[PDB]
């Protein structure tokens, strides 16, 4: 009600993530609070307080002396943080209300070697599915207007084993017309993707 | 956590009368009523004070009563249900009313409510192998899951490699997306990304599972269809190495 926030916001993996709120008619009595929601479930605490600075295992808080902003820190962003987080204040004995708000996105850096592939279904087997893969992360893939077509939002995946981040989007249709070659096409892959045949 | 709430999930046709319940962390004055859609905040319903309904939203119908009969446990009780009430109902708690004291959230009761039961599909899941073309490439190997054509959706999609759920070398996308856009009552489909070596991958004493939680109806519902009642189930599709 009382707070402001980007809708959503970009962030490197993995130095400090500072998330912004604005709050410039805040009292008096009223804390800051910040809130963390991943997917659809309940949103978890991680900070608050009043007008100061703030800490625990799970982030920083500053307020400034304005009372009239904040700064929420997430010291070591990693994947695992990319999440909407609700700043809310609160006085007590009123109720506490949401608003929108940032949706912050790691964003891993590659070394890039981007490529197309089919992958074959287990049983089965034809039936098959198009993956757009090892991308760099400034590379974005559109969704398909081919309605049968179906293209997914690209996706973050950390081989912890290994230490290696990744990206990758997934095509399929039933379409005669599709294939792999023409999956991802009318997002704008790199000059240099891999297409394989043999 | 540590509220709880009951149930996790519920689907009812339209007409019908549906309660919910919350459980607040033990000698918690407070306790908050949130509804949520998706892609967006949770929305005030009402909150108590001990016994003390306090403020009812004019979002609210009269449909809706919360009672809390013992500073305790809350209900939550819609009658004559319409569509537009399908959201995660969220509850809180708190300690006093001392801002030191943060809301613990429970995991919320997500309420669908439907036309007709006939629209409620379970998803079929299949496993795709890795590229060879990858495995030359990158010595990685890209397993992916699809899980179609699935109403409502609330799914829950896990790897399980040797029989063990695992997160490394795991991607899901945050949303489905909608099989025909296009209608009411699309179905859905998600997709999910398991990345192992190819060493790995090519040791046939290796096993693949992709499990995919849903939750539809109660064995309790009325059906009525030829295909089996679409319950809450868990469906698999499996995957070993190839030896290649």
């Amino acid at each position: 009600a009382k707070t402001t926030q980007p809708t959503s916001m970009d962030c490197a993996e993995g130095r400090a993530a500072n998330l912004p709120c604005n709050h410039s008619t805040i009292s008096g009595n009223e804390y800051v609070y910040w809130y963390r929601q991943i997917h659809s479930q309940g949103p978890q605490y991680i900070i608050h307080g009043l007008k100061n600075n703030e800490t625990n295992e799970m982030a920083s808080l500053i307020i400034t002396e304005d009372r009239k902003s904040s700064t929420l820190i997430l010291p070591h962003a990693t994947l695992r943080d990319t999440a909407v987080y609700y700043c809310i204040v609160w006085g007590g004995y009123q109720k506490v209300t949401f608003g929108t708000g940032t949706k912050l996105q790691v964003i891993p850096i590659q070394n890039p070697d981007p490529a197309v592939y089919q992958l074959r279904d287990s049983k089965s087997s034809d039936k098959s599915v198009c993956l757009f893969t090892d991308f760099d992360s400034q590379t974005n893939v559109s969704q398909s207007k081919d309605s049968d077509v179906y293209i997914t939002d690209k996706c973050v995946l950390d081989m912890r084993s290994m230490d290696f981040k990744s990206n990758s989007a997934v095509a399929w249709s039933n379409k005669s017309d599709f294939a792999c070659a023409n999956a991802f096409n009318n997002s704008i892959i790199p000059e240099d993707t891999f297409f394989p045949s043999p | 956590t540590g509220v709880s709430q009951n149930p996790r999930h519920k689907i009812t046709k339209r007409g019908q009368n549906v309660t919910f319940r919350c459980d607040p962390i033990s000698e918690h004055n407070r306790l908050y009523w949130y509804r949520q859609t998706l892609g967006q905040g949770p929305e005030f319903l009402t909150y108590f004070q001990n016994e003390a309904q306090l403020e009812k939203s004019r979002l609210l119908s009269d449909r809706f009563s919360a009672e809390r009969p013992k500073g305790s446990f809350s209900t939550l009780e819609i009658q004559r249900t319409e569509q537009g009430d399908s959201a995660m109902y969220l509850c809180a708690s708190r300690y006093r009313d001392d801002s030191y004291n943060e809301q613990f959230f429970g995991p919320g009761t997500r309420l669908t409510v439907l036309e007709d039961l006939k629209n409620v599909f379970p998803p079929e899941v299949a496993v795709f192998e890795p590229s060879e073309a990858e495995i030359s490439h990158t010595q990685k190997a890209t397993l992916v899951c699809l899980a179609t054509g699935f109403y409502p959706d609330h799914v829950e999609l896990s790897w399980w490699v040797n029989g063990k759920e695992v997160h490394s070398g795991v991607c899901t996308d945050p949303q489905p997306l909608k099989e025909q856009p296009a209608l009411n009552d699309s179905r859905y489909a998600l997709s999910s990304r398991l990345r192992v070596s190819a060493t790995f991958w090519q040791n046939p004493r290796n096993h693949f599972r992709c499990q995919v939680q849903f939750y539809g109806l109660s064995e309790n519902d009325e059906w009525t269809q030829d295909r089996a009642k679409p319950v809450t189930q868990i469906v698999s599709a499996e995957a070993w190495g190839r030896a290649d």
